[PDB]
């Protein structure tokens, strides 16, 4: 309600699947741009603002969820337009007359700018899937554990099919699910009331 | 000042998932075995700063007497133009705060005297303690040990050592340039340097590693990482190009 | 002539291939949204409207 | 038990993101039966042993 996204495209994952999966640890990069300017954030571009500004790792997973804002922000903003290398991916660099010139020059935000020249506010979610006991988890609700039945089980995001039984594997204090063979997940961790069940 | 040998001292974990019973290759920043140090002692008179090269890592090392390195300061210029690091252990708690910092001639306690838009502050909380920092997407990864060393003519001990991974930061800061913080009322610490080698790491069934290869040095390594395995049958066979 | 058509994606088949298929049936969902909308009327996508 | 049903409202002079748009999603199927709906294009004189 009342924030209407223009754009909402995940790499990695899907917006379809962001209720079903519980993240170990999700980071928020947030800023504010021009409106034309959106496209460029996405791994493997560059532009003014994927080269000189903020860049993108290629191995990216997360989201980036961008939405036009006109009449909120007001104002005059900087941007770095005249760096000599560009920006490693995920870095910042605040050296504002590296050049000895001034290298940040200002964009001014009215509501009465043309189409392209518009504040867009950008937020680009990562956040990495990894054995460990998340901590931002989606809202689906926990369900009674049923034993020796061929159930689907969805286990912080783990989705599988098979049998649950109580078994005494020898887990460490940050794993949530156990390898075995030809990389299966087979001794995983309930969230709720922590053993270790056998698939 | 003098130069010794990495015997077998620089490997760590490199990819924080979990892995268990397999043998597995990379490519990633690794200190090769044989490898030298540039490793000071600290006399009556001694070093004052210096500003060794933080070259896509580095590999620090200290025996530690008392307490004699309190942390790190990593940067690019070292002045109020660029943000810096300063790691410290002040009392008992390890703080990280990237601010811009105007601080003195020789970094000691008993560090900084002006600090300025502070970007990151975060409070965290005879013996080896051997780090590995590196740089990567704008995370500061950190791996530590806290080996109980052996006992001066100082060396470097032969007994395999898998550096837990410690915490990482998101600094969102480039590094180039190094600084060590030490103490002077009125000991020893080393310097490595981190270069991108291909390496075969085993691992057992507490996801502990258990040996390394680093095929870039022997040819012995090479077949190892060719192969694939360990142990290696009586015969001769063709090997890669990983040197 | 008179219409500008905005988004025009079609799956499964291509907008340049309509003029040579003949469809068996053809059915039109019609109904109007918001401007930032459009783009979840996707297969496999979430959102308010789909 | 609420109203689940929330208004929005349409001007000439409302910003990018709220303004209407219609959408018509054709849906159509292709398979073996005699077709309905078909393209514009003309039939040819059928040519055997060619
Ligand atoms: C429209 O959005 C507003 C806020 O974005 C929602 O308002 C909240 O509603 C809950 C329960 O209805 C209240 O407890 C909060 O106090 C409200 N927040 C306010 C008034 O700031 C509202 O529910 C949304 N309506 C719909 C239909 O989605
Ligand atoms: C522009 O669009 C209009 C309406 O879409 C077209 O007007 C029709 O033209 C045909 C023949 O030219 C007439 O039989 C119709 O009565 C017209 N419809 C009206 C007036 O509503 C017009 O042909 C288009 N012109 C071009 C060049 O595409
Ligand atoms: C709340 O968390 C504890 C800790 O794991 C768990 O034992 C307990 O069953 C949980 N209760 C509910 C109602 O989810
Ligand atoms: C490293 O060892 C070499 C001898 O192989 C020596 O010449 C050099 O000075 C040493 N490096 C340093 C920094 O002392
Ligand atoms: C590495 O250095 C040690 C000590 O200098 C030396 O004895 C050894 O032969 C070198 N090579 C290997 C493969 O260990
Ligand atoms: C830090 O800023 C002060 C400003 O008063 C300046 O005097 C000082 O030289 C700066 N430190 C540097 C450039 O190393
Ligand atoms: C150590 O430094 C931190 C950072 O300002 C401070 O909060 C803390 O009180 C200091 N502790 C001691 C014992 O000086
Ligand atoms: C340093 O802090 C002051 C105080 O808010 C601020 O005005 C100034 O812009 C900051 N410096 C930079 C480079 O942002
Ligand atoms: C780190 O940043 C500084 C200032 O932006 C720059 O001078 C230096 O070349 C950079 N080092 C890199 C990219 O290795
Ligand atoms: C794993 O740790 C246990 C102690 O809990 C130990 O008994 C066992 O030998 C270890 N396994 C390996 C392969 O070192």
């Amino acid at each position: 309600n009342s924030t209407s996204f223009s754009t909402f495209k995940c790499y990695g994952v899907s917006p379809s699947k962001l209720i079903d999966l519980c993240f170990t640890s999700v980071y928020a990069d947030t800023f504010l741009i021009r409106f034309s300017e959106v496209r460029q954030i996405a791994p493997g571009e560059t532009g003014v603002i994927a080269d000189y500004n903020y860049k993108l790792p290629d191995d990216f997973t997360g989201c980036v969820l961008a939405w036009n804002t006109a009449q909120q922000d007001i104002g005059s903003y900087f941007y770095r337009s005249h760096r000599a290398v560009k920006l490693k991916p995920f870095e910042r660099d605040l050296s504002s007359d590296e050049n000895g010139v001034r290298t940040l020059s200002t964009y001014d935000f009215n509501p009465n700018v043309p189409l392209d020249y518009q504040a867009t506010r950008v937020v680009v979610l990562s956040f990495e899937l990894l054995n460990a006991p998340a901590t931002v988890c989606g809202p689906k609700l926990s369900t009674q554990l049923v034993k020796n039945r061929c159930v689907n089980f969805n286990f912080n995001g783990l989705r599988g099919t098979g049998v649950l039984t109580d078994s005494d594997k020898r887990f460490q204090s940050f794993q949530q699910f156990g390898r075995d063979s030809a990389d299966f997940t087979d001794s995983v961790r309930d969230p709720q009331t922590l053993q270790i069940l056998d698939i | 000042k003098q130069n010794v040998s990495s015997l077998m001292r620089g490997v760590y974990y490199p990819d924080d998932i979990y892995r268990s019973n397999v043998n597995v290759l990379f490519t990633v920043p690794f200190l090769r075995f044989n490898s030298t140090l540039t490793w000071y002692n600290f006399w009556n008179q001694a070093y004052t700063s210096r500003v060794m090269e933080f070259g896509d890592g580095i590999y620090f090392s200290t025996v530690d007497k008392s307490n004699a390195v309190r942390g790190w300061i990593f940067g690019t210029t070292l002045d109020n133009t660029t943000q810096s690091a300063l790691l410290i252990n002040n009392g008992s708690l390890v703080t990280i705060q990237v601010c811009y910092f105007q601080f003195c001639a020789n970094p000691a306690f008993l560090v900084y005297i002006s600090s300025h838009n502070c970007t990151y502050s975060e409070v965290l909380s005879k013996r080896l303690r051997e780090f590995v920092f590196k740089n990567n997407d704008g995370f500061l990864h950190i791996y530590g040990a806290y080996q109980p060393h052996v006992i001066a003519t100082p060396s470097l001990p032969s007994t395999f050592k898998p550096l837990i991974p410690l915490w990482k930061l998101p600094l969102g800061l480039n590094i180039t340039n190094f600084k060590v913080v030490l103490t002077f009322r009125s000991a020893n610490f080393a310097v490595g340097s981190l270069k991108l080698t291909t390496i075969m790491l085993s691992f057992d069934v507490n996801g502990t590693i258990d040996k390394a290869v680093d095929c870039s040095s022997d040819p012995l390594s090479e077949l190892k990482c060719t192969l694939k395995s360990f142990n290696v049958s009586k015969g001769i066979y063709p090997t890669s190009n990983f040197r």
